[PDB]
């Protein structure tokens, strides 16, 4: 239900400046309600990127990449719920989950204050990397349960 | 009034002017090429497929 | 250290005039010692790669055998009194890495300091 | 001349023997236009609000292609030599009146609505509307005038977009906020710092980027839906260089002050040489109360587009430790007026803002580089030239230049609190010397001659022109695996399909040397 | 080609020498001058053939490394310029 | 690493060209003489 | 120098968006039913008030 919400906004940065040249009838089509999934998902990334944007037109920074990857993981997870026979994409999800884990390790050593701020806004379980992880699975890290606050059914099991 | 000291003043001053003009022209052409590339339709590949480059034959044995 | 062992494959060629080599700080110093002995005609740093020429005499090259002693996975060390036993009654060239730079095996014994055997040039058994 | 010019296109040459349609419209148009304003007589051509000009489509081939009209006849309007809406043929009577009504509004007596039915009906024998100004009309008139920088005419249209209407805020709201900023930055006298701070807060949506001296007084479907809500008109400053340019203008003007004097300031520049001298009693005991205040005023450490929502975050655990930290910024106090090097640098900034506001552009950039290099290169800046073969750290350094220097060279510049080394480690740290210089390149654009000349000058003055970065390639290994086709009678792929290029394949140029053929399509946008 | 002790080096040796009242030649002035004679004598007294070619143009007194050689050579892409009186040296 | 100062090929070529005020690369062909 | 490239990027995207507006304008003009329904709507509005 949350993923299907459509806020009152615009796609492709269609500010009112250009939209004024179009007819009222034609403007409905450009609204988010008439947009597709690809456009809807892209809009969410722009809003989150601006929250952690160091400079305009800058997405390669670790702060922006951390938020961009988070939205991509949820996008695939929602698709897997409706589609269950798509076994090819199961392997792709693991790659993104592991890739995001490495990003946190690099950002922790270069900037510690910023690492804590980004977690609070996104409500992500902050984890420090100061000692090597043990080989025991009962106490090792789990990239699947990183977003424990947002997901309550993928924490642990027996 | 020193003759040797004044010689270095002119050599350094003239060298600075030459670099300024050279740098300005280099930057103008550097950005001009990039502008054209970002204003054309992407080129879609239409050549032979890479069907034979998948398998390889490395060093035999150990 | 890994790039150092990659120079033997390129320099060990018969039908060739010049071969490229990855650029490295340690690799540059090694070429200087070889040129003094007359094994390399010359070299030039071409940016990301170094172009090294090959020396030939009556068809056959000047280099005929290269042995790599030191490897990135381990480290061979010999005392001043032990290097003489190893290297005896031979014309070979052993690269020694001492604290005061890089020198050949002949100079290592003169100073009496404990070096490190890196590679062998024109060496038999 | 009249900015609005209506061009009436028709083809009456072919109908010289048998009028079918071309003459039919002329009879009605010629009889209706005069009645609505009260081919045509020259006397009545001067009282119209627009220039009515007629052109024959089937007489001139050069003009026919320029308009590119799919139909014939059709009315085409213009405004300051620009394309406008075109009225297609075969429309109703109401459509024709609409087009004429808007034509006379762009230029800005008229027939009252009560007598509109009789005028139209009475003109058909030969054989205005009650709606107010259109929303798009006002917007189109302000977007083009702002480039001309009007003073008295700009204020009028600014006041006619918000009064007893409160009906259109999602479209005209963006331009209203930016329109007021231009007016405040046109007066000869310096703008008010307090006024700009309040106006800029709404556009950015946050007061964290603003200086502390101008800051204000100190369910499941709902909690997660507030994360994507960002307050701020960022779309205007990203897809519109014209709009983004005004943002940089405010940054430069913010460095100015109110209680300042041109004569006093000028005189003080020469006296304070910023050398090793702790400023003589001649300069310290010659400063009025007005100048003292200005020097102590706050300035934006960082630009407005940097750290717009996390500026207040501390940077304690983002620094490096080093016992060797030689700097000239050391006098037992952090105060600006308590340092000789800082005092000199400040004076330069003040004059730069005034020159830019007046109109002097080339002279303004001279002071910016002067101050930036002053604190960076140390007190040794009078030598306006390239480095005298003293650029150390290069490969195969000459020994002649090493003995020509001393410990003096080891001293590093920077700002009062931090240094050059601190900025290298922390990417969020900054100092005013760089913010002021960066606020000018975007204000005047990148292709501006003066900006281009100044940009190249910094490279040579710092002794670093001609740098070539060196970067090695990356590993060819990538995630995933090789293509695999499922076994059995059901032919299907497992990981990848046939269209998969391995990371060790050759360049496309060598694989397809023939290239596109002559009969191939030059636009694959299907 | 070899310019042969360009004029830039001689300017410093003149002002420094003439600055003092006694006109005492410093050690640096004589150290450089004496070195030029050693190389000039070695090429002439070489015990083995010395082949040299002037691929570039010679300006001023800079042909001492080719004319004094045991075996001097030249080609079309060569020149010989010597105007010491103009520079007063 | 991108800020490192390593002597490359293009780096030295630009330095020589900068000296010439607004003197470029030139090549020579083989000399073919019939009298040889 | 990074700030210099920021201005260039804004201009580059601005030109791309300009061409997009032209395509949409064509549709409006070319569309008959859009105009016809729009026209009718307006007429009734004034008649009801009058």
């Amino acid at each position: 239900n949350e993923r299907a919400q459509v806020p009152d906004a615009y796609i492709e940065r269609w500010h009112g400046e250009d939209l004024s040249k179009l007819s009222p009838a034609l403007r409905r089509c450009l609204h988010l309600r008439c947009a597709s999934s690809k456009e809807l998902h892209s809009w969410r990334k722009l809003q989150l990127c601006r929250l952690l944007q160091r400079r305009p037109f800058d997405t390669g920074s670790p702060a922006v990449q951390l938020a961009c990857l988070t939205e991509k993981i949820l996008n695939v997870r929602a698709h897997l719920l409706r589609h269950f026979r798509d076994q090819q994409k199961k392997k792709v999800l693991s790659i993104w989950l592991s890739r995001r884990h490495r990003v946190m390790k690099y950002l922790y050593r270069v900037d510690f204050n910023l690492y804590k701020y980004v977690c609070q806004q996104l409500r992500i379980k902050c984890v420090r990397f100061a000692i090597p992880d043990s080989r025991d699975r009962q106490r090792a890290i789990s990239p699947i349960a990183v977003d424990g606050d947002r997901c309550k059914f993928l924490i642990r099991q027996k | 009034e020193s003759f040797f000291l004044s010689l270095c003043e002119l050599e350094q001053k003239k060298r600075t002017e030459r670099a300024i003009q050279h740098s300005q022209d280099l930057w103008k052409k550097r950005t001009a090429a990039k502008d054209a590339h970002s204003e054309k339709t992407p080129e879609l590949y239409d050549g032979p497929f890479w069907l034979k480059f998948w398998r390889r034959k490395k060093r035999p044995g150990a | 250290m890994q790039r150092a062992c990659e120079m033997v494959v390129s320099l060990l060629r018969v039908d060739a005039l010049s071969q490229r080599c990855p650029f490295h700080v340690l690799n540059v110093q090694i070429l200087d010692l070889l040129q003094r002995e007359g094994l390399i005609r010359g070299f030039k740093v071409d940016g990301t790669k170094i172009d090294i020429l090959l020396k030939h005499y009556k068809g056959a090259p000047v280099i005929r055998n290269i042995r790599v002693v030191s490897k990135p996975s381990r480290d061979i060390w010999l005392t001043p009194h032990e290097l003489k036993f190893r290297t005896r009654f031979n014309t070979g060239l052993w690269i020694m890495q001492t604290s005061c730079g890089v020198i050949s095996h002949r100079d290592c014994l003169r100073m009496g300091i404990g070096g490190k055997m890196l590679m062998a040039i024109n060496n038999g058994y | 001349s009249k900015p609005v010019t209506v061009v009436y296109a028709h083809a009456s040459s072919m109908e010289t023997t048998r009028p079918a349609s071309s003459a039919s419209l002329s009879r009605f148009l010629s009889n209706l236009l005069p009645r609505l304003f009260l081919l045509l007589s020259p006397s009545q051509r001067q009282s119209l609000p627009f220039n009515f000009v007629t052109v024959d489509v089937a007489a001139e081939p050069r003009l026919g292609a320029f308009l590119a009209l799919p139909s014939v006849p059709a009315l085409v309007c213009f405004y300051r030599k620009k394309l406008y809406s075109v009225l297609a043929p075969g429309a109703s009577d109401v459509a024709l009146l609409r087009f004429l009504k808007e034509a006379a509004d762009l230029s800005e007596s008229r027939v009252s609505p009560e007598n509109v039915a009789e005028a139209v009906h009475g003109a058909r024998v030969a054989a205005w509307a009650e709606r107010k100004d259109v929303q798009c009309l006002l917007t189109q008139l302000g977007v083009a005038m702002t480039r001309e920088q009007a003073e008295e005419v700009q204020t009028l249209k600014n006041e006619l977009v918000a009064e007893d209407r409160s009906e259109d805020a999602v479209l005209t709201g963006g331009r209203r906020l930016f329109a007021e900023l231009q007016l405040q930055l046109t007066g000869d006298s310096p703008p008010d710092r307090e006024a700009l701070s309040t106006l800029l807060s709404e556009i950015l949506g946050s007061a964290l980027s603003l200086p502390e001296s101008l800051q204000p007084p100190k369910g499941y479907a709902e909690q997660w839906a507030s994360l994507y809500q960002i307050e701020g008109y960022w779309n205007e400053l990203e897809t519109s260089p014209v709009c983004a340019r005004l943002l940089a203008k405010a940054t430069v003007a913010l460095f100015n002050h109110e209680q300042v004097n041109l004569q006093e300031l000028d005189l003080c520049i020469d006296r304070a040489s910023g050398e090793d001298d702790e400023e003589w009693p001649s300069i310290r005991a010659s400063l009025s109360e007005s100048l003292k205040t200005a020097l102590n005023a706050d300035e934006p450490v960082r630009p407005l587009d940097e750290a717009v929502h996390y500026a207040h975050l501390t940077m304690k655990n983002e620094k490096d430790f080093s016992s060797l930290r030689p700097s000239f910024f050391f006098l037992g106090s952090t105060a600006v007026l308590d340092c000789p090097l800082r005092t000199a640098s400040r004076l330069r900034r003040l004059k730069a803002a005034r020159l830019f506001h007046g109109g002097a552009y080339e002279e303004a950039l001279k002071f910016a580089v002067f101050a930036y290099r002053l604190e960076c290169q140390g007190p040794v800046e009078t030598r306006r030239a390239a480095a005298p073969e003293h650029v150390l750290g290069k490969w195969r350094d000459e020994e002649a230049a090493l003995l020509a220097v001393d410990s003096s060279h080891d001293k590093v510049g920077g700002n009062g609190t931090e240094d050059l080394f601190d900025q290298m480690a922390c990417a969020r740290a900054g100092w005013p010397a760089r913010t002021l210089l960066m606020a000018m390149y975007m204000a005047l654009g990148a292709k501006h001659p003066a900006v281009q000349r100044s940009r190249a000058e910094l490279e040579v003055l710092l002794g670093t022109d001609g740098f070539v970065p060196v970067v090695f390639p990356h590993t060819r290994a990538r995630a995933g695996g090789k293509p695999i086709m499922m076994r059995g009678k059901s032919g299907k792929w497992h990981w990848l399909g046939p269209y998969w290029k391995p990371p060790w394949a050759p360049s496309n140029k060598a694989r397809w040397p023939t290239g596109p053929e002559e009969w191939a399509w030059s636009d694959p946008t299907r | 080609f070899s310019t042969g002790f360009d004029l830039k080096e001689l300017l410093f040796l003149a002002e420094l020498t003439q600055k003092s009242t006694e006109k005492t030649i410093p050690l640096v002035a004589l150290w450089q001058l004496r070195n030029l004679c050693d190389v000039a004598y070695l090429v002439h007294n070489y015990t083995k053939p010395l082949i040299v070619l002037m691929n570039g143009a010679t300006a001023g007194s800079g042909a001492s490394l080719c004319c004094l050689a045991n075996r001097s050579a030249a080609y079309h892409s060569s020149s010989f310029t010597c105007d010491p009186t103009a520079y007063g040296w | 690493k991108h800020l490192d100062h390593v002597p490359t090929e293009r780096a030295r070529q630009l330095a020589e060209q900068r000296s010439a005020f607004e003197p470029h690369l030139r090549v020579k062909l083989e000399k073919e003489k019939f009298l040889r | 120098e990074k700030k210099v490239t920021q201005s260039l990027q804004t201009a580059r995207v601005s030109r791309r968006k300009v061409a997009h507006v032209l395509w949409l304008k064509k549709l409006q003009d070319s569309s008959d039913f859009l105009q016809e329904q729009e026209e009718a709507a307006r007429g009734v509005a004034a008649l009801a008030r009058a």
